[PDB]
């Protein structure tokens, strides 16, 4: 009669690497490396991304005539741009502190577009109907941004402009405006009449007097003139004043919003889907059951640590010796 | 390896014992067959699950954006940020890889001790009553029925009970 | 007769966590995570911090009427500013490279206030007695910052000013000055007479012409005007030169200083004491020894690493099995 | 757990052994009680203290400020700074947490190995002279007084002296 | 007859430290820490660094008379600049976005100087010959930057200049220019006649109007006036235009480049040699053979990780017990 | 050590055994000397060489410049850059330092393991045909010639060949 002590062997073909040997066959093992992604840009913690289609942050926020703008969402976990997203600032110029603005707008918890300075009532002594450009074509016609108003002289007269907005919204108001820098003395005259002009904009925190720099720049989108883009966040009870004698691309629409802690912008051709995730990758969402992932180094969420590993197999069983 | 049992004194595995990691094979007048040692198998699943969770549980992590966008005149901060991304990457890749190699060795070394302690536990019970024939086997100097066999497996072997029969058989073999 | 082999068992209740088993009662153990602090703000590098009370760095450097200064050291290891510190730039405007100055003033090994431009001698053609405001009150009276003189016209004349300081101190001199931006043409005329004015500040390292922006900004502390704040460190032997036809809020007091290694500003309500420590936390100081800590991420000194662990215990003794 | 001695073949610990970490328990003719094994307990203490000082003393570190201050238009550098802070936190937490787990398991195994080695050493000196009765105990076939007992512990045990004295005690 | 199973001992003196004890002599052990370097500056990715000699990047990129010049197509892996490199901006002033330029030039895949605005034909109405200074001497004479022309009035006349350039190259072109700020109104007339001047510079991405700041700065290198240095990277399709009524320090030489995957600048007196490396340190080059290094924390290449340790030798053999 | 062999029952090492890490000291009727256990030595060499290569080869790292230049008005960024370098310096130094300490200890135990294992392998072959005399020594009850000696080494030892011959000498 015999009693033999032994150990389990099986059908297992999986291998782990040890400090002493590389290909050791194990009876049981666990993978610690998340190597798979769902190929979709999901809602991050039940909140869907703000998918900007063919538009970029500048395009969407300025209300580029090629961008929807009247179909956003009161909240977004992150923003999505596509690598081809061309529609932005159609009138050439610099969009000052742009990446900073993109950063601030990456995540939002309350967001309402409202007419800060409504078109039909705000500008009784200035022309608010002209001030469309070949720089911004839309549906065959000379167009302009939806969120701004390019004020121009009211037939030979551009009187002094002075208009303010308080803030009865109980959150910060994002106000964007533009400074027009004409090409020539003739272009200044044709738009504003007044030759030596200035724009002043101020809040309790913001203060800048702008002076248009008339000069022919190399033609960009039929323009030798330039338009610089500006923005400020006006605190829950602060006032913003707009003073000008010419060259003011005036705010028409502004945004009441609550900035959400901290997100990002995914630039990707990855389609958006009605799925939830704890971790988002620019190329698909990932499970967070595992400590590591090799999908993408740039993730948004409560995410596993990116590693350049191809395999992280941790043995559970023993050496499989079916001999 | 480390404890000499697995791939040492016990040459190979058993595809016949499908109910556990460690156990026994027997032969008697009634029949043969494999059985798993429950006490050791369970404790080991318990502990290995603990180790598996620990490697995964302790991670936790923050809600982070990772990406940062910088303009054409912000290359230095843009490179600083890549340094942060790349440095963490090298830390996490090296540690993950080393942790796994070292812990896989420690796991197998653990299965070796479990199988070695199992051999030793029985050797301690049977004493003079069985012959250690190698390959992790014992050849009983007495008649060991399914009951007797079960007593050993359950760690309640009665040495004085089988003593006389084992002493006469041993003394005859040794004769 | 018997001789046994065995191990120690005790009264110990302490548990450790192992890789294979969660709650393990051990005979002996050492703690690797520091969770204790003294609740006091201590002397780092044998030097006490610079506690600012109700003042913030802006208010303290500029001689804000509520800040006193001088008798508040010549050397400090770090700056203590309280979270409620309101008293800063009483007259509204922008403090240029403010956080940069904050970092630079954080630790100083030599600090000496000196009248760069004695009030008495320096200004024979401008008024140095009028330059007070309702924005900066002291004991219920129009006052101003101690370290600055707000020059104003002398009986309907603001001659061009030109003043230089050549650094004869053995160290760097921190010079602070201001550009006043009036709200109206009249305010500009009543203060400076000149109307089309400028401010020029020159050094070997520094050069900037300032052109005042005259506009009605929203009222901040009854001020429709703004005062931008500027600073620069004048290297030893270097000349600093001021030139103006109005809008210059001259330096009166400059600071010869020695910037120390690498410290910061602790913003805390926690009290400052006569305790000597090597590691400081906003919450209190840690008397190190250990490699880990869960007190605070933000710390100054030769500190333990901040970990999110609530328990880190090394078993030294064996598994306690009393019976 | 690992060497199958502590909580293995030696089921439990002795509260009666205040003396040190690993020792003996004699029961002869002249009084019974416990006494630690110094030439192992001191070694263990010295080695374990070294392990502790290493985990502690390998840290060191330099004087740093950590906290950074940034204006309203410096959010990206504010956020980059938080990434560094969180990245280091996650690194250190996970590392500290795992080393603590991994190492606690290593220390306990060391104690198990030390007890196993102490039991094995005695069994080797004794041989036929004393019967292995499980749970770390040896039942002497011969008569071993308080001096003889001290010797087995000392590493000085003459097998021939009690050879025939114990041989004619196997029945 | 006897058979004893035993282990090895040898003449080895290598001592390692283990968790359980310090200084253990082993039979065999390997070092893991790179403690040595070649004390030479080497090629990286098979490319030699650009050594700046007695110059720094500013002196190099502008045409500082004391600087080398690369009239031909080149490429570097990194930039070497000696700690004693004095030859930079010979005429005093600010080099706008200087550290940004430094980084962008750190490693270049292709670099080629060309005469953007040839000296002989570009300015028939302004003086290209005059525009030499005592501040920029060369072989004991009034000189200037090689890559720039200090254009000046042509016999009591300075007409409006308009000069544009279309990037016919198929790679970015780095353009540099200067704005001269004279000390007196006499200086502004003596050099430019015009008195109320501006400088306008534009591309598709760039646009700036410059206005001379006339003032007496403290005398640096015999100069009371200042020169500011600006640069831009013109894209392939793009055109860069210059407009001025005075004060323009015109480009003469510009540089076509392909910016290489980001590198760095070593400030070292270590001599450059025809060696190759994967890792470069200011002190000299290291082998990326071992995982850790204690040479220098600032490295360029695929490097071992910097470490404070003086020794990291891993045991491989067993304890050495001679007996 | 951990397994009781190296600096335990096998008191010290052999300088006369240059051929390998582990082995035997044969001493019989036809000359004596030292010989390395080919299998156990070679196996150990291979495994150790892998352990070494794992520590060095899992490193890798990508192209980095590290060095960063800032102006006088960029001290906070200068300091953020320093916090990153020192952070990584604190991590690598402590980790490398601990990885060497912890791993040197696991290596010496591994050697102790191969010696203990080899000891028991021979013991299991000879069962009662040889006496255990300490220092890891077996004294043969029979006449183990060079071919008999070269059977215990390669693990082909024939217990029935000497069984009864050894049985007689024992008495
Ligand atoms: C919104 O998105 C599209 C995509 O970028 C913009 O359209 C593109 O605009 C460029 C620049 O004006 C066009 O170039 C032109 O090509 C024509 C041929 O019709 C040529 O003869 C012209 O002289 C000129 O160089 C390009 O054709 C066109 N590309 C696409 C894909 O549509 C569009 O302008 C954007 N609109 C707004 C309002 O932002
Ligand atoms: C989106 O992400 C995950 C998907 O599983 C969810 O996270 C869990 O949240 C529950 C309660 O909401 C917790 O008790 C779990 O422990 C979480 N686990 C993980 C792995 O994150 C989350 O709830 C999801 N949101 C929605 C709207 O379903
Ligand atoms: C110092 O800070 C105090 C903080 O409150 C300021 O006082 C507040 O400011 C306005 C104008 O004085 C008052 O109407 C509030 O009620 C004030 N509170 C108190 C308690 O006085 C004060 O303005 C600051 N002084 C300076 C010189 O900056
Ligand atoms: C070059 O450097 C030396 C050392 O500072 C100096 O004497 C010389 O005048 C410099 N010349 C130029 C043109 O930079």
């Amino acid at each position: 009669d015999t009693l033999c002590i032994g150990y389990h062997a099986n059908n297992s073909t999986d291998t782990v690497d040890t400090v002493l040997e590389k290909n050791v066959t194990v009876t049981h093992s666990v993978n610690l490396l998340e190597d798979k992604h769902n190929g979709k840009l999901c809602k991050l913690r039940g909140v869907a991304p703000l998918h900007l289609g063919k538009c970029n942050i500048a395009g969407w926020i300025l209300g580029n005539p090629e961008c929807e703008s009247l179909s956003t969402a009161s909240s977004w976990s992150y923003i999505v741009e596509t690598p081809s997203s061309d529609n932005g600032t159609c009138y050439p110029g610099d969009f000052i502190d742009y990446e900073e603005l993109r950063e601030q707008l990456s995540s939002v918890s309350s967001f309402e577009r409202f007419e800060i300075f409504p078109k039909t009532s705000s500008w009784p002594n200035h022309d608010s109907n002209k001030g469309v450009t070949a720089a911004c074509p839309h549906a065959g016609a000379k167009s302009f941004y939806k969120n701004l108003i390019w004020l121009v002289k009211k037939g030979n007269s551009y009187p002094k402009l002075s208009k303010s907005y308080i803030n009865d919204k109980g959150k910060e108001v994002l106000v964007l405006w533009g400074i027009h820098h004409p090409s020539t003395s003739a272009d200044q005259q044709s738009l504003y009449q007044n030759a030596d002009t200035y724009v002043f904009v101020g809040s309790s925190r913001y203060s800048k007097k702008f002076k248009p720099e008339i000069a022919i720049r190399p033609k960009v989108r039929d323009q030798e003139g330039r338009m610089n883009y500006y923005w400020t966040l006006v605190e829950p009870g602060d006032k913003i004043t707009f003073e000008a004698t010419g060259n003011l691309v005036v705010p028409r629409y502004a945004f009441a919003m609550e900035r959400n802690a901290g997100s990002g912008i995914i630039i990707s051709d990855t389609p958006v889907h009605d799925c939830n995730t704890t971790c988002q990758t620019p190329k698909g969402a990932i499970n967070t059951s595992l400590p590591f992932q090799n999908i993408h180094p740039i993730t948004i969420g409560k995410c596993p640590k990116y590693v350049k590993s191809t395999k992280l197999r941790l043995a559970t069983g023993l050496r499989n010796i079916p001999s | 390896g480390l404890f000499g049992a697995i791939a040492g004194f016990i040459e190979g595995g058993w595809t016949g014992m499908v109910d556990g990691w460690y156990g026994y094979h027997h032969q008697n007048e009634q029949g043969s067959g494999y059985a798993a040692d429950l006490k050791s198998t369970q404790n080991a699943i318990d502990e290995i699950t603990n180790k598996v969770n620990s490697v995964i549980e302790k991670m936790n992590t923050q809600f982070t954006a990772v990406g940062k966008e910088f303009n054409h005149l912000e290359k230095r901060i843009e490179n600083l940020n890549k340094k942060v991304d790349d440095g963490f990457l090298d830390i996490w890749t090296y540690n993950a890889e080393l942790l796994v190699l070292l812990e896989n060795e420690r796991t197998l070394d653990y299965h070796d001790s479990n199988v070695k302690n199992l051999y030793e536990k029985v050797r301690s019970q049977l004493k003079n009553n069985a012959k250690e024939i190698g390959n992790g086997c014992f050849e009983f100097y007495h008649k060991c029925d399914n009951t007797c066999m079960e007593s050993v497996k359950n760690g309640t072997y009665d040495y004085p009970k089988y003593s006389e029969e084992a002493k006469l058989n041993r003394e005859e073999i040794d004769s």
